[PDB]
């Protein structure tokens, strides 16, 4: 492989907005790992609540679903979109999200490769 | 002719303003030490809402808001 592992999430990202498989918020979150339909999930390291990491954590784990780290939830909404291009091409509008579950992947071979090598490392 | 305006009603019939709660789905479930996760609100019977979708536990029913399924 070439791409870094942390900067391989936008393919799969921007794949998964142009083919609808995103839920985003934890609510949208939770009830789609309730529907068990998710396939992995992305978590804002940076929060001031400590319940909503133990239950998105706790979700992810009795649904034995792979859970992947980020920085700061205003990263996290760049990447999933929920922002705004300027006539210059910078986001000014960005709203952050703080949990994000991909029900369909993108049909990537080089996106999904990496992902799934870094989450057969991991376990 | 002209419309003549008579401009007097009930004072104002407002309406309704929906109720802001914040984090509603931390309330749906119950946390242990050991990490266990219990659903405190019961999930409908129907075809769709099936897992996530939960019921309201009113005083006297459980009512599904999105198929309007009640029960005792
Ligand atoms: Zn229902």
């Amino acid at each position: 492989g070439v791409m870094d592992v942390n900067t391989a999430l936008q393919e799969v990202l921007k794949t998964a907005l142009i083919h609808d498989g995103l839920a985003r918020g934890i609510r949208e979150a939770a009830k789609a790992l309730d529907k068990r339909q998710a396939h992995l999930c992305v978590l804002a390291s940076n929060c001031d609540e400590p319940m909503y990491v133990k239950l998105v954590e706790a979700l992810c784990a009795e649904h034995q679903i792979n859970l992947i780290k980020v920085d700061d939830n205003k990263k996290l909404g760049e990447w999933v979109g929920l922002c705004k291009i300027d006539r210059e091409g910078k986001p000014r509008k960005v709203v952050g999200c703080s949990c994000v579950v991909v029900k369909d992947y993108g049909k990537e071979s080089q996106a999904k490769d990496v992902i799934e090598e870094y989450f057969k490392c991991k376990k | 002719k002209k419309r003549k305006k008579k401009s007097c009603t009930t004072p104002k019939k407002n309406k309704h303003k929906r109720k802001k709660v914040k984090l509603a789905v931390l309330k749906y479930y119950k946390v242990d030490e050991n990490g266990k996760i219990s659903r405190l609100r019961r999930e409908c019977p129907s075809d769709e809402c099936g897992a996530g979708v939960f019921m309201a536990s009113h005083f006297d029913r459980h009512y599904c808001g999105k198929c309007c399924l009640t029960y005792c």
